[PDB]
Parts: C-alpha cells; sequence; structure tokens
C-alpha cells in the first residue's frame, strides 16, 4: 500500500515538507506552504485520486467538515464512556478538534473529562475542542 | 402536529398513481375502520429524512428503493418482518433492492426501468443506435417534427447514455458495493456524456428540455421519441397518441444501461402505527386487487408480486421495460447513493448549457460523490 502521512510520503518522493509540492483532493489547487505543514501537524491523511497523492487545503476541509458536521451529527458521550467503549483510556484514543482538526493532545483530553465537557459523534469520529479553539 | 395513532399517512411521489393508491386505502378504511390518508408533497424524499429525524412524518414512505440505505443509517425506518410465506410471494431480486446491512428495510412494490418510446406512425421503424438519431432528427425537421426529446434535467433519463460505454456509480465486487471505486469520471461516462453534449450543439436536443416539456411534445405528436418510464403511459393513452414501448438504443454498440429503481414502501421508525402499517401494506396494497388499482392509475412497470406479475408480463410494454431493466443495473441502495445523483445532476446540467466542458463537469461530480468518503480518509487514523 501507498504512504498514508507526509514523511513516508516525502522518503518515498526523496524530498522533504519544505519542498513538496502537494495539490488539494477537492479542488485541485496547490497548497500554500502554510498548509503544508498544518497538514502534517494536524495529521491528516494523504489521499490517493487515480493513483495520485493528494493533501487538502483549509478552504475545501473547512467547507466539507461543516456540511459533514451540519449532515452527518449524531450525539454526544462524556469521556468516560468513551473509555468504556473502547476499553481504552482517551490518550489511547484518536480524538480531533471539531474545529481545527487537530488530535486533542491528553491534557486537552482530561480538560473534557475534568470539566464535565462531552465529545461529539460526527460520522464515526469522536471529536471534541482544543484550547485554542476556546 | 405528532404522527396521529390509529391511522395511517403516506407520501408517494407525485408521478405516481396516488388516486388508486387512495383507492386501496379506502377499502382498507371500509374493512378495519382505520383511515389511510395518501399525500403527495413536493421533495417528500428530502422531507422525509427532516421531519422524521423529530420523530414526525407519514407512517410510510414510497420512494425507489435508491434512498432508503440513507435513512435507514440514520435510524428512520422501521425494521420490516414478513413472514417467510410472505416473502415467497414477491420476487427474491425485490426483496434485495431493500436490503440493507442484512436486514430488510422496505416492502418492495414495483420494478422501475426507462424504456424508449416513439410514435409508431411518424416513426414506424424506431432507430437502433443512438449514432442514428442526428440523421433522423434531420429528416423529422423537415416534415415540421423532431427525433427525440426527454428530460435533462435529472440525470436519472441520461444516465443511460453515460453508463452504455463504461460509466458506473460504485463498482460492484462480491455482492457489495466498494465506494472507493466511483466511475462517473472515467472514458466511458465522458464518451456517452460527449454525445448527448453534442445532440444539443447539433440543435438535435435543447439543454433546457425538462419532464413537462417532453411529455407535451410527445403527446401532441410533436416529437418521434421519449425516454420515460411506466407511470407515463397512461397520459400517452389519453393523448390518442398510437405508441411503442421498446429497447434503448444503443452507444457504440452497447446497450444504453437504465438504473433500475424498485418502487418501495417504508414505515417511518417513529409511527405508532407499525403494526397497522404492515397490515395495510401486506394484506392490502402487496395483493393482486390493490396493486391493480394504484396500476389502472398511472401503471407501475413490473410488480414486485409474482401473481399479478405473470398477468402484467403478457404486455409488451412490461416486457420491453423489463429488457431495458436487465441490460441496465439496479440501483445501490447505499447512503453514498443520493450524494452520487445530487453530484451527477450537477456535471449534466453544467455540460449540456456549456457552462463546464464534459471533462471539468465529470471531474467535480466524480469528486462530489465521493466527498464524504474523502473526508473520512483524511481525517482517518492511520500510519
Ligand atoms: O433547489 C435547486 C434545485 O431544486 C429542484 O431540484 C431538486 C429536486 O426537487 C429534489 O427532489 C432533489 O432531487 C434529488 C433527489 O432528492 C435524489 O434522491 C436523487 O433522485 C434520484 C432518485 O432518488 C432516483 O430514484 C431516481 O428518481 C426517478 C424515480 O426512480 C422514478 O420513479 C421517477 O419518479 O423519476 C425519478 C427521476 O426524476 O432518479 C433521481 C435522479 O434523477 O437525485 C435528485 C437530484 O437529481 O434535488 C434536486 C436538486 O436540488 C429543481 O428541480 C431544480 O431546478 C433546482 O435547481
Ligand atoms: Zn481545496
Ligand atoms: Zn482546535
Amino acid at each position: 500500500e501507498r504512504p498514508r502521512k507526509l514523511p513516508q510520503l516525502c522518503t518515498e518522493l526523496q524530498t522533504t515538507i519544505h519542498d513538496i509540492i502537494l495539490e488539494c483532493v477537492y479542488c485541485k489547487q496547490q497548497l500554500l506552504r502554510r498548509e503544508v505543514y498544518d497538514f502534517a501537524r494536524r495529521d491528516l491523511c494523504i489521499v490517493y485520486r487515480d493513483g495520485n497523492p493528494y493533501a487538502v487545503c483549509d478552504k475545501c476541509l473547512k467547507f466539507y467538515s461543516k456540511i459533514s458536521e451540519y449532515r452527518h451529527y449524531s450525539y454526544s458521550l462524556y469521556g468516560t464512556t468513551l473509555e468504556q467503549q473502547y476499553n481504552k483510556p482517551l490518550s489511547d484514543l484518536l480524538i480531533r478538534c471539531i474545529n481545527c482538526q487537530k488530535p486533542l493532545s491528553p491534557e486537552e483530553k482530561q480538560r473534557h473529562l475534568d470539566k464535565k465537557q462531552r465529545f461529539h459523534n460526527i460520522r464515526g469520529r469522536w471529536t471534541g475542542r482544543c484550547m485554542s479553539c476556546s | 402536529m405528532k404522527i396521529e395513532e390509529g391511522k395511517l399517512v403516506i407520501w408517494i411521489n407525485g408521478d405516481k398513481g396516488y388516486n388508486g393508491l387512495a383507492e386501496v386505502g379506502k377499502k382498507f378504511e371500509k374493512d378495519t375502520g382505520i383511515k389511510v390518508t395518501v399525500e403527495h408533497p413536493d421533495k417528500l424524499e428530502e422531507k422525509f429524512p427532516q421531519v422524521a429525524a423529530t420523530g414526525d412524518g407519514p407512517d410510510i414512505i414510497f420512494w425507489a428503493h435508491d434512498r432508503f440505505g440513507g435513512y435507514a443509517q440514520s435510524g428512520l425506518l422501521a425494521e420490516i418482518t414478513p413472514a417467510a410465506a410472505f416473502q415467497d410471494k414477491l420476487y427474491p431480486f425485490t426483496w434485495d433492492a431493500v436490503r440493507y446491512n442484512g436486514k430488510l428495510i422496505a416492502y418492495p412494490i414495483a420494478v422501475e426501468a426507462l424504456s424508449l418510446i416513439y410514435n409508431k406512425d411518424l416513426l414506424p421503424n424506431p432507430p437502433k443506435t443512438w449514432e442514428e438519431i442526428p440523421a433522423l432528427d434531420k429528416e423529422l425537421k423537415a416534415k415540421g417534427k423532431s427525433a427525440l426529446m426527454f428530460n435533462l434535467q435529472e440525470p436519472y433519463f441520461t444516465w443511460p447514455l453515460i453508463a452504455a460505454d463504461g460509466g458506473y456509480a460504485f463498482k460492484y465486487e462480491n455482492g457489495k458495493y466498494d465506494i472507493k471505486d466511483v466511475g462517473v469520471d472515467n472514458a466511458g461516462a465522458k464518451a456517452g456524456l460527449t454525445f448527448l453534449v453534442d445532440l444539443i450543439k447539433n440543435k438535435h436536443m435543447n439543454a433546457d428540455t425538462d419532464y413537462s416539456i417532453a411529455e407535451a411534445a410527445f403527446n401532441k405528436g410533436e416529437t418521434a421519441m421519449t425516454i420515460n418510464g411506466p407511470w407515463a403511459w397512461s397520459n400517452i393513452d389519453t393523448s390518442a397518441v398510437n405508441y411503442g414501448v421498446t429497447v434503448l438504443p444503443t452507444f457504440k454498440g452497447q446497450p444504453s444501461k437504465p438504473f433500475v429503481g424498485v418502487l418501495s414502501a417504508g414505515i417511518n421508525a417513529a409511527s405508532p402505527n407499525k403494526e397497522l402499517a404492515k397490515e395495510f401494506l401486506e394484506n392490502y396494497l402487496l395483493t393482486d386487487e390493490g396493486l391493480e388499482a394504484v396500476n389502472k392509475d398511472k401503471p407501475l412497470g413490473a410488480v414486485a408480486l409474482k401473481s399479478y406479475e405473470e398477468e402484467l408480463a403478457k404486455d409488451p410494454r412490461i416486457a420491453a421495460t423489463m429488457e431495458n431493466a436487465q441490460k441496465g443495473e439496479i440501483m445501490p441502495n447505499i447512503p453514498q447513493m443520493s450524494a452520487f445523483w445530487y453530484a451527477v445532476r450537477t456535471a449534466v446540467i453544467n455540460a449540456a448549457s456549456g457552462r463546464q466542458t464534459v471533462d471539468a463537469a465529470l471531474a467535480a461530480a466524480q469528486t462530489n460523490a465521493a466527498a464524504e468518503d474523502i473526508l473520512d480518509e483524511l481525517l482517518g487514523n492511520m500510519v
């Protein structure tokens, strides 16, 4: 199978994150350098169309994420219930911020537990909110 | 207001035999005392998931089966539990159309496929190929007529040509649809849609033609051919046009491949009348007399009930319907179907009007049809 993360894609292409030219899977526009770095920091996955690798630009990521939330929101749970459902601590679960898509840190997940803030399920994806997205 | 206990409210599309269905409801009420109200709201298939999500809506919703997986995924449909004796009364392939995640989510009613409908007085020998249409249209324009008019606003009607040389929605293998393998922007889809656009460029069709325009023109004897389903036949009858129903033209020697719909009846998960709805559907509608009452209003097509279909199959129009069906494909019922249709709708309208090239229109539709799946991958949990 093909590289799903930017570093492995960079290694296969013998390039670096500073140099790689990526296009958005949706709009096919070239990502700004800032968007390449953000893609890596948010731990997003390279997607393949017609055998070619693509990332995503910020405009399309926000557009389709907002659509997905507005159409496919399901229900919410407290963190302890997630831990019982999956039989794992929150630190071992991938829970992205609903606003910025970054995976939540363990401290942000513990903050949800302490402050009685529920996590939300959108299309089987569990989401919270990082600190920045207050 | 909330769904009323002790009555049945039914939604069915305005192109179906809703007056005939109301007659079945009248019989139900005569026998049982339970009133049945049949409504045909606009955009019922979009209204249903909205109102049913709040616990409201009709007790029973009719639509082709392609919408029902999305409803079931959202928990809006009751599971249906026909006994084995009842299941045996309907064709197995119709039950499969309404089977989602291994469970039956609706009752199948009738099998629909598009056919070529032609005016025998204007055109005794209809064309076997799409490629013949341009020359035939030039000939008919010289007589003050035209060759072909059909709805270009709904992708259901243009899909048979798009699919002919290789277009597809989702690849089907191992009894399963691969949502990651979409066939909207492949060379076969482009070839078919290019042929359609060329018909428009060359003044053999108009991009603005819709259902009403094509129906009026055919039923007035102004155009020699149309493409439509069985529900359209009774208006042609009353128009006194001498028409035939036949196999769709081939494209590049390949059959046109209509998407086959099974008109199906689902029970709202929020209905307090699930038992009455089952009694109505199994023991009043899905009988020879019940289906005949609907069919006499607007023809249903090839009904799911074997006993009645054995009579209808003797009608050459039904034989043609099933010939086209067998050359086409059963629509997926998966939740991704609606996004597929909205995406293809835009592609055909934009290409037909020249707003986009065929290539750009279909490239965008391929992406749009796959958009939620792409997002699931982007946000996925991978190494
Ligand atoms: O607002 C902008 C836009 O609105 C109007 O178009 C919209 C329609 O009014 C609306 O119903 C909706 O259409 C979707 C539909 O929701 C979706 O399910 C899908 O439809 C499929 C069917 O599911 C499928 O079964 C099949 O339908 C056949 C049917 O089986 C047969 O029995 C008979 O009834 O003919 C039907 C075909 O007409 O095929 C259709 C696909 O053709 O896709 C539809 C979209 O194509 O959304 C429409 C777009 O918003 C206005 O008409 C339009 O002018 C406006 O621009
Ligand atoms: Zn983009
Ligand atoms: Zn955030």
